[PDB]
RNA sequence: UAUACCUCUGCU
RNA sequence: AGUAGUAACAAGAGGG
């Protein structure tokens, strides 16, 4: 798992 | 986009989201320098609420005492202190008719704890105000200080070992117009070395006769000081102590109202959090079985203001007579010692105040007993008014108290004046269109009423509310509120149709303890477990809260794994036992070994989870009983530590003992004062009793009874050992002879 | 020897500091002056151990540590200081000095040391040989509970214990006590026999067993199992939404297992009752059914638990009934009721207690043996009638004395002269059977008619045709259970009802797993609430447009029969009569729809309904004993709709959202809330003053008033004109 | 007492008693409430003891672990790979401090840096560094007597805390403390291995968990506070006389997995002869930027930022030039603060069990683990801030990191002030949930409440912005519902 | 009076 | 200067 965000 | 987590609560109930709003990962306030200020707006304060009282100066101490009782009734909803005691009585009536047999089982109870109560018992528990030293000591220095400047006086009774004739030294030693005192204090000799002469601090002892007035206001003195670490506050506040006198008095009092409580369904106390849940949660079921399908229920999450200050020991007088009526009187009178103590309390002032003078760059101390008569031009004008009110109460360095109480003095019977009023809410007393019960545990409480309409709510409210002013009890309008049964808060416990998680309360007690490595890995492992059952911590966090734990308790042991890379004091002697260790799984983490710990063994003790797979030699020196590092205490004192959530209660935890089971050093601040002899007096006690233990050895596990004296019980084991080894064992003719001289050579040495 | 002590001493009083204590102070002042010290307990413990840890010498020690461990180790790390502590003869010690014990310090002997934590290891024994099962998902309902949290306590009391431990690792230092029960001289002479040499502090051993023997408990919150090995583990077992099936190392006690059999077989009787063919459901469910991973049949074949739905489990595998033993000789077989088990404590005429378990209910036993035989009716503390039969009269006055005991009734029991002194049934019978003097003139008489065959016998021995002992007279089982459960005996004659079945809702000290689609997916009442509640909501728009087309099919569903077992056997049908009634008004009443009240009430359905017309407020559920009230109007503690999560909440868990159309759904008229009545708004005064739903009857076809409805509310009511189906 | 028998005595006396006594139900409406009053003033500075969005880093690629090696060496080799110092230049003042030492200290310790031949660096108690370190500003310690006639001898001041304003940083410092980093900030110690099922499924939850709060920027904060001030209490207790430098580091594993030492800065630790536990240390932190302080120069009130070198930085096709402050200013920390600064990994259990029961409560109601479709779907989310397009909504994962940084905070910015205030506005939330809940909710002195949650909105930025963040969700309450009798309690 | 040192203390 | 916040720290005590 990668943590991704809208930025 | 701003980030903003209280919008968080526009989805999220606030109870199912509450651990976002408290912010307990941060340090809690503390005080800095003195409480003295807090002391008198406390001394203040508590007059204000009681001030159209009756002023009555004392015939023993001379002390301006305040009785508030059975004057005028209040006409505002400031907080007012004029209970009624008749008022009160008729609710403590109440409660004996709602609870036939409970006064006398709840006295009898009593009765025979004080009967079979001894001295040691007061051994126990916090610190207690010294009237010796003027300060604060540890409850047992304080107990055998009383003991021994009772001893040179003419007061022995407590010889007997019993502590009701302790209590009667106590008493008996107000008559006594020329109480002595042994004072010390330092000495500057000089001798010679080498050849130059040096100056010498050096300390002796000074006796100092007490007036009668002298020595009744020290025993009638509580100490004072700041609470610090105190959440959910922003200014602080005062705290108090009792001293040596009263005590004995308050365990008993304290005792009654306790076997009372624990049968009181409307009491929180003293039971245990989980417990507290199921007996809120019996009184809303209670409530709507007896209630019909057209009433109304709602529930005041509820706090008292201002409740140790509007409580009154002359209420409390009240309460202990009532509660014991038709008792013997000499156990009437003797619980009654506690309330009337309480109704002549003095409170000392505290450290007092620091000046500071810029243009010269210095300092200055002055104590709180210079209030009194020093100048007022150093203070400003908030402290300069209050030591001006002051003034009017002050009696030799401390300010007379008689109305209210203060925080950290009285526990339980407070609790039962309120549970009182809980109890006057029944159907079948009331008789009206609204009916209450609820639970109570000190200032705190949860009030459901019941009703046919919201109007009978409110009138349900007011007479609550004004029936709890008649006894003194003062309902915060600030901080109470109210709303239809079904959300409360009670101690920082939320219901939501159902307790709901606060698991950011018990964030503090995720740490290194700082008591040894041993219970320290015990403690920690323990504070996961209980949360994943208590406070719904989940198993992911849970195994989180291991490997952080280990983390720290690593670094703060400095014992971090044996194969690391690391540079500390400790990493070369662990390198050393790992590399030298054939199955390193068996290795503690303080050894260098791996973390075990997983969710489904965190109740079971390292030592033990790890048995089966440590090297012999390794276990064989970890667990030596012979090791040098663990102090061998009492049974009664094994695998305890101290925590603060309530007061400051023990934890016990489950360890093997180790060469990790370990203590650190003594504060050694004593060594520059006066109170330096106390740490000679420490190791000769100790030597005097690690040697009964050799003579004695379940003296660690049981206390023992005897009148008679410590050499002496000792010099009748001495023979009789002898004696029995010799007759039918293992112990030869002449060593027979070499004991018995021995112990009348003893004997000839008295 | 005992030499070195002794010269210590002298050594000692020697010094005139140390003479002038050991004189003055006793030993009761011991106790003050061992606990005389400068240091404070530490408030922040943590800080101070960070604040410290970082020093060289933190940790103190022995001064005999200088002897045993060299000053400086192999890498020129100082090990200890000769720097005393402060009110000690210790001395400050680096952490490297613990290192340097631990790989090259004394070795000692502790293989024994599991034995001196014996407490510790058995943890890590019945964990080692548990067995884990899966992980089920589901809302877990934890009731707050007392329970024990020492398992394998050897239950005695503290001073008891004490008694224990001092006789075990101080033997020479014991008081005037003994050891009084036989309970106390087993584990005496096993501890002793398991601890002998063990070298260990004597201090850590009298710990060790204190907290080993005395039970201990706790309130704690607990989804399941009660047992001791249980709580044990309830961090790994339960957690918010999820059971980890779990079964500790070791067996399960009879006790515990006879508890959890009796619950298992009430659960699976009511279950069964409310189902078209009660007979195979009970059997389906017993052939799935475990508790505590063993087979319920299994159980039941070997288990000699007498219980009414034990018993009728029993009978439907056509396994024999415990339905005899013997006492006094004698072997009694119950013909007929049932024993409910009360154990309370009386007082005799010599003024004693005794911990009895006293008998309730009517029963009725054929009792034989001893040359006689004798038909028993009793009732609680109450022999209602005994014809006794025999070789002698010997022989049938032995039985009538073992009969008169076995009674318990109040007359023999205050007929008891002096201690009794020989379990307590027995020592009432061996009093009496060798004194039973005034036994019989307290018993009392009574006159009969003379019927030929049966006469009666006086306290003192004769014969009497008219008079008799009170209760006494003198004269010279295949099983079948049908359909619907009922136990019967070879003549047609009922021995067990299910509807006789005790109501008790107690918790499971062992897990069980029923295994049965007819069954939710956990144990107990609030599971039933919630699964039933969240089942309608999860198929809303199926059940929607069943509701409208095909209503019978949908009350039938079997998914209802669970929720069922909730409501109390004699409301069900007139609930079901009030719940259809009032849907069909919303049916009738066009434009009106409500579907969080049908969702609420639809379970209420699953009944063949009566036709009475009463009123209801509230329907009565019965859950873990207590009764709950379902509100008709609006929101209570069973049924919750929260509007700010979109939520239904029973007993406090999410149940499921609803859909969002029905946040926006309303009217001014409420039909389904009074049987034949409408709802149309707020009060008003113009119609009238208030009345009760009773006094409602009084009001005529199309007539408005108002009423005290529920929750505080005042309400607007008119008497629609026709009714529904 | 003995003979007393109720007849009447309450039931007389609440006759007699005035009827001005008495608690009446005000009933609870948060349409008709207003929003909480924040105090005007000078605007709030910053206070944390080193610096958050505004910090810069010099890096070297280093295999070790995340905490190994010598300091002062891996300090070394950081400075090493920068080049393109300049001669140091006051840029921005600290008005009430002299400049000059500030610079001084800095070329001081630059020098000595480079002189340095050991572990560890204490350096001479130069004029400027005492200065700078409060060396000889305790008043001298007298007798009463000695001094009683002193005109201007007064009690020390104990007035309470000048009010500040909300100033717009803190708000901003909040949204970076919230973001995604390329760095994993948090390496986690050993389990034991997984037995039970359950455990496994932990593992698997925990492995979610573990990369969104370890690459989070409030974890980051976590591992420079935690370095920081356990740095600061060892060499407190171990070197009391000395002025001791700490290397500002923390080393992190790429999301490509290269092991990395950061220097961020120095401290320079005073005397910390500390007995109590408020006694302070003072300290100077010396702290890289590329922060211009003149674009927001009330943030930086308590430092005096100089301007120490030139950076070429490296984008996607052209080299840019930037120059490089240093932060530099006098602060203080005290025994119980820097324990629980050595405490803050803490803060991420806050968050994870508050994330974790949303994912259990759901799992609940969906009968199966919702670990694995709350991380990787969208459907599931929560309102957790404010553009002008309305109220944004976050993943699980967002709302994680936003928690993080809200215990993170709490610890950064810990006050009597936001104890205060955490506590009082609770009770306002609760009653607003009551009215939320259809549970007719009432206050008996509504007005004290406010005041006493007033009251503790002194002077923080971060109670200041917890403050307004209350009044933007109440606001934002208030618009959901609007006007009626039956308003919309649902939120959208 | 200043400047060097030296000793004890870091919850007492 | 700075910490801090309703009162303190910015070493205290001694070799006087
Ligand atoms: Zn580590």
């Amino acid at each position: 798992y990668s943590p991704t965000s809208p930025s | 986009m701003d980030v903003n987590p209280m919008l968080i609560f526009l989805k999220v109930p606030v109870q199912n989201a509450i651990s976002t709003t408290f912010p307990y990962t941060g340090d809690p306030p503390y005080s800095h320098g003195t409480g003295t200020g807090y002391t008198m707006d406390t001394v203040i304060r508590t007059h204000d609420y009681s001030s159209r009282g009756i002023w009555k100066t004392n015939s023993e101490t001379g002390a301006q005492q305040l009785n508030p009782i059975d004057g005028p009734l209040p006409e505002d909803n400031e907080p007012s202190g004029y209970a009624q005691t008749d008022c009160v009585l008729e609710l403590i009536e109440g409660l004996d008719r709602s609870h036939p047999g409970l006064f006398e089982t709840a006295c009898q109870e009593t009765i025979d704890a004080i009967q079979q109560t001894r001295v040691d018992k007061l051994t126990q528990g916090r610190q207690t105000y010294d009237w010796t030293l003027n300060r604060n000591q540890p409850a047992a220095t304080a107990l055998a200080n009383t003991i021994e400047v009772f001893r040179k006086n003419g007061y022995k009774l407590n010889e007997s070992g019993r502590l009701i004739d302790f209590l009667k030294d106590v008493l008996l030693s107000f008559e006594n117009d020329s109480m002595e005192v042994t004072t010390h204090f330092q000495k500057k000799k000089r001798i010679r070395d080498n050849k130059k002469m040096i100056t010498q601090r050096t300390i002796g002892k000074k006796r100092v006769k007490l007036t009668k007035k002298n020595y009744l206001i020290r025993a009638l003195t509580l100490n004072t000081m700041t609470k610090d670490a105190e959440r959910g506050k922003l200014k602080r506040r005062a705290i108090a102590t009792p001293g040596m006198q009263i005590r004995g008095f308050v365990y008993f009092v304290e005792l009654l109202a306790r076997n009372i409580c624990e049968r009181l369904e409307q009491s929180g106390l003293p039971v245990g959090g989980n417990e507290k849940k199921a007996k809120l949660a019996n009184v809303i079921k209670k409530m709507m079985a007896k209630s019909t399908d057209e009433e109304l229920s709602y529930t005041i999450t509820g706090d008292n203001t201002k409740w140790n200050e509007n409580q009154n020991p002359r209420i409390f007088l009240a309460m202990v007579l009532r509660i014991t009526a038709g008792q013997p009187e000499w156990f009437r009178d003797l619980l009654a010692v506690a309330p009337i103590m309480f109704s002549n309390k003095v409170a000392r002032l505290g450290r007092g105040y620091m000046f500071e003078s810029k243009s010269m760059h210095l300092r200055t101390q002055i104590s709180a007993e210079n209030l009194s008569d020093i100048n007022l031009r150093y203070f400003n004008e908030d402290t300069k008014k209050k030591i001006e009110k002051i003034r009017h109460l002050m009696v030799e360095g401390t300010a007379s108290l008689s109305p209210g109480m203060m925080m950290g003095m009285f526990n339980m019977l407070s609790t039962v004046l309120g549970v009182s009023v809980l109890n006057l809410g029944q159907r079948e007393i009331l008789k009206r269109t609204y009916w209450w019960d609820g639970l109570q545990s000190s200032d705190d409480f949860a009030l459901i009423i019941n009703g046919h309409f919201k109007e009978d709510i409110q009138q349900g409210v007011n007479h609550f509310y004004r029936t709890c002013k008649l006894v003194g009890i003062n309902m915060s309008q600030k901080k109470s509120y109210i709303n239809k049964t079904g959300t409360f808060e009670f101690t920082s416990f939320f219901y939501r149709y159902g307790f709901v998680a606060n698991f950011s309360m018990e964030l503090p007690s995720f740490g290194v303890a700082g008591n040894n490595e041993s219970a320290d890995m015990s403690i920690g492992t323990t504070v996961i477990k209980t949360n994943m059952i208590n406070n719904d911590l989940g198993p992911a966090t849970a195994q989180m809260a291991i490997q952080l734990f280990i983390k720290d308790y690593r670094y703060t042991y400095r014992c971090h794994r044996g194969d690391t890379n690391l540079e500390t004091r400790r990493t070369k002697s662990i390198k050393r036992l790992w590399t030298e260790t054939i199955s390193k799984a068996g290795l503690l983490v303080a050894d260098g070994g791996p973390n075990p710990y997983n969710l489904r063994n965190l109740h079971i003790p390292e030592v033990c989870l790890k048995w089966s797979l440590m090297d012999p030699d390794y276990r064989g020196r970890l667990c030596n009983p012979n090791n040098p590092f663990v102090h061998h205490m009492e049974v009664e004192s094994t695998n305890l530590a101290v925590v603060m959530p309530g007061p400051a209660k023990s934890l016990e935890y489950d360890a093997v003992a180790t060469t990790h089971s370990w203590t650190p050093k003594r504060n050694r601040s004593i060594l520059n004062t006066n109170q330096r002899g106390i740490l000679e007096d420490e190791r000769i006690y100790q030597k005097c009793c690690q040697v009964f233990e050799k003579f004695f050895p379940s003296s660690t596990y049981r206390r023992p009874i005897g009148m008679a004296s410590m050499l002496d019980a000792m010099l009748s084991r001495a023979r009789i050992d002898a004696r029995i080894d010799l007759e039918s064992g293992r112990i030869s003719s002449q060593d027979f002879s070499e004991i018995t001289n021995t112990c009348k050579a003893i004997e000839a040495l008295k | 020897s005992g030499m070195e002590r002794i010269k210590e001493l002298m050594e000692m009083v020697k010094n005139s500091r140390m003479r002038e204590i050991l004189t003055t102070t006793s030993v009761d002042h011991m106790a003050v002056i061992k606990k005389y010290t400068s240091g404070r307990q530490e408030k922040n413990p943590a800080l101070r151990m960070k604040w410290m840890m970082a020093m060289k010498y933190p940790i103190s020690a022995s001064s005999r540590i200088r002897e045993m461990i060299p000053e400086k180790d192999e890498d020129g790390n100082t090990l200890w200081t000769n720097t005393k502590d402060a009110g000690s003869n210790r001395v400050l010690v680096s952490p490297n000095a613990v290192t340097w014990w631990n790989r090259a310090g004394p070795v000692s002997d502790v293989v024994h040391y599991p034995r001196v934590y014996k407490m510790y290891f058995d943890r890590l024994e019945r964990l080692t040989h548990g067995t884990f099962g899966p992980v089920k998902f589901y809302n877990q309902v934890k009731v707050r509970k007392r329970v024990d949290i020492n398992p394998g306590h050897k239950d005695l009391t503290s001073r008891e214990a004490q008694e224990v431990i001092m006789e075990v690792v101080f033997p020479n230092e014991v008081g005037a006590r003994t050891l009084s029960s036989d309970a106390q001289l087993t584990i005496t002479k096993e501890k002793k026999e398991e601890l002998k040499n063990c070298k260990i502090s004597p201090i850590m051993v009298a710990y060790m067993l204190e907290r080993e023997l005395v039970r201990r408990t706790r309130f704690l919150p607990i989804a399941g199992a009660t047992s001791s090995t249980y709580v044990e583990v309830l961090h790994l077992t339960q957690g918010t939404c999820w059971e980890q099936q779990y079964t500790p190392g070791g067996e399960a006690e009879n006790d515990d297992l006879d508890q959890t059999l009796i619950i298992a077989s009430r659960n699976i009787v009511r279950r069964s009752i409310v189902a078209i063919d009660p007979l195979a459901s009970l059997l389906s469910m017993c052939h799935t059914t475990s508790i505590s991973s063993e087979p319920l049949v299994e159980i039941l074949r070997s288990n000699p638990t007498d219980e009414q739905a034990v018993n009728i489990c029993k009978a439907a595998l056509g396994i024999r009934i415990n339905n005899s033993f013997s006492f006094g000789g004698y072997n009694f077989k119950r013909v007929k009721g049932s024993s409910q088990r009360t154990e309370k404590a009386v007082l005799t005429g010599n003024l004693q207690t005794l911990t009895m378990t006293i008998f309730e209910g009517y029963e009725e036993f054929n009792v034989s043996g001893k040359r006689a035989s004798a038909v028993l009716k009793k009732g609680a503390q109450r022999l209602i009638q005994a014809i006794i039969g025999g070789r002698t009269l010997e022989d049938i006055l032995n039985l009538m004395i073992t009969l008169m005991v076995f009674s318990q009734e109040e007359k023999m029991l205050k007929a008891v002269r002096g201690d009794l002194n020989f379990n307590p049934m027995y020592q009432l019978l061996r009093h009496f059977q060798k004194d039973s003097s005034t036994l019989l003139k307290n018993w009392g008489t009574e006159e009969i008619d003379p019927i030929m065959g049966i006469a009666g016998i006086m306290p003192d021995g004769t014969i009497n045709k008219t008079q008799t002992l009170m209760g006494v007279r003198l004269s010279q089982i295949r099983v079948n259970i049908d359909k619907y459960l009922r136990v019967r005996n070879e003549k047609g004659e009922l021995l067990i009802s299910p509807e006789e079945v005790s109501e008790a809702q107690g918790q499971e000290k062992l897990p069980i797993n029923y295994n049965s689609s007819l069954m939710w997916e956990v144990n107990g009442p609030e599971s039933i609430l919630t699964n039933t509640y969240h089942w309608i909501i999860k198929n809303w728009e199926l059940l929607k447009t069943q509701w409208m087309t095909d209503p019978t099919v949908l009350y039938n569903r079997i998914e209802f029969e669970p929720f069922q077992t909730l409501i109390p056997k004699g409301n069900r049908a007139i609930y079901s009569g009030f719940t259809r009634t009032l849907f069909q008004q919303m049916r009738d009443v066009e434009g009106t729809f409500d579907s969080i009240q049908i969702i609420k009430l639809l379970p209420f359905s699953a009944h063949p309904p009566s036709l009475g017309r009463t009123q209801f407020s509230s329907f009565t559920l019965n859950i873990r004993g207590a009764p709950l009230r379902l509100l008709i109007r609006g929101n209570s503690q069973v049924f919750n709709y929260n509007q700010m999560e979109n939520v239904i909440i029973v007993l406090g868990k999410s149940v499921g959202s609803p859909e969002r159309s029905i946040l926006t759904e309303s009217s001014s008229i409420e039909s389904a809330v009074l049987r034949g009545f409408l709802i149309l708004g707020k009060a008003n005064s113009k119609y009238g003053p208030v009345l009760t739903i009773g006094e409602l009857d009084k009001l005529g076809r199309g007539e408005k008033a108002n009423v005290l409805i529920g929750q505080g509310d005042t309400v607007l009511v008119m008497k629609r004109k026709r009714d529904s189906s | 007492v003995s003979s007393f028998k109720a007849n009447g005595n309450i039931e007389a006396k609440l006759g007699a008693m005035s009827e001005k006594v008495n608690a009446q139900i005000e009933s609870f409406d948060p349409r008709t409430i207003r929003e909480l009053e924040l105090p005007e003033g000078k605007f709030c500075t910053q206070r944390s003891k080193f610096l958050l969005m505004d910090a810069m880093k010099l890096s070297v690629l280093n295999p070790a672990h995340e905490g190994e090696g010598i300091p002062m060496k891996d300090a070394k080799a950081c400075l090493d790979t920068f080049w393109g110092w300049k001669k140091a230049t006051i840029i921005k003042k600290h008005e009430k401090g002299v400049n000059t030492n500030y610079l001084m200290i800095w070329e001081q310790l630059l020098e000595s840096i480079k002189e340095m031949e050991g572990k560890f660096l204490n350096l001479k108690k130069t004029n400027h560094l005492k200065w700078g370190l409060g060396e000889g500003q305790a008043p001298e310690k007298m007798d009463f007597e000695d001094c009683k006639e002193v005109p201007d001898l007064f009690q020390y001041k104990s007035e309470p805390p000048e009010k500040r304003k909300l100033a717009s940083w803190i708000q901003s410092e909040f949204n970076k403390a919230s973001e995604l980093t390329n760095s994993n900030w948090i390496e986690f110690d050993e389990l034991g291995n997984d037995v039970a099922p359950i455990e496994h499924i932990a593992s698997r939850r925990r492995n979610f968990f573990t990369a969104e709060v370890s690459q989070c920027r409030a974890s980051e904060y976590i591992m420079k506070a935690v370095y920081i001030n356990t740095a600061l209490l060892n060499s407190s207790c171990t070197a009391m006389e000395e002025y001791q430098v700490i290397p500002i580091i923390t080393k992190c594993r790429d999301t490509s997995g290269q092991r990395r030492t950061n220097l961020y800065g120095f401290i320079i630790k005073g005397r910390s002869h500390l007995r109590n536990d408020t006694d302070v240390v003072n300290f100077i932190s010396l702290e890289f930027s590329l922060t211009d302080p003149r674009n927001e120069i009330h943030k930086w009130e308590k430092y005096c930022v100089l301007e120490i070198g030139d950076m070429e930085i490296r984008t996607s096709i052209s080299t840019i030039m930037k120059p490089v402050y240093l932060y530099v200013r006098t602060n203080g920390t005290s025994k119980i603060k820097m324990k629980w600064g050595m405490e803050m990994r803490r803060c991420l259990l806050q968050s994870l069990q508050q994330v974790e029961s949303m994912i259990e409560a759901e799992s609940a109601v969906k009968e199966k683990d919702m670990t694995e479709p709350f991380f990787r779907n969208r459907e599931n989310d929560w309102p957790i801030g404010e553009s002008p397009q309305g109220i944004e909504k976050g993943t699980i994962g967002k709302v994680c990191r936003v928690l993080l940084a809200k215990s993170v905070f709490n610890s950064i910015y810990a006050s009597a002030q936001l104890e205060g205030f955490s506590a009082e506005s609770r009770k306002l939330l609760l009653l607003i949930q009551a009215f939320r809940d259809n549970l007719d909710p009432g206050t008996f002195d509504l007005k004290g409440l406010y005041e006493a949650i007033e009251e503790c909105i002194i002077n923080d930025p971060w109670v200041l912005l917890n403050a307004s963040w209350f009044n933007s969700f109440l606001k934002a309450v208030q618009l959901s519902m609007g006007s009626g009798s039956g308003e919309n309690l649902y939120f959208q």
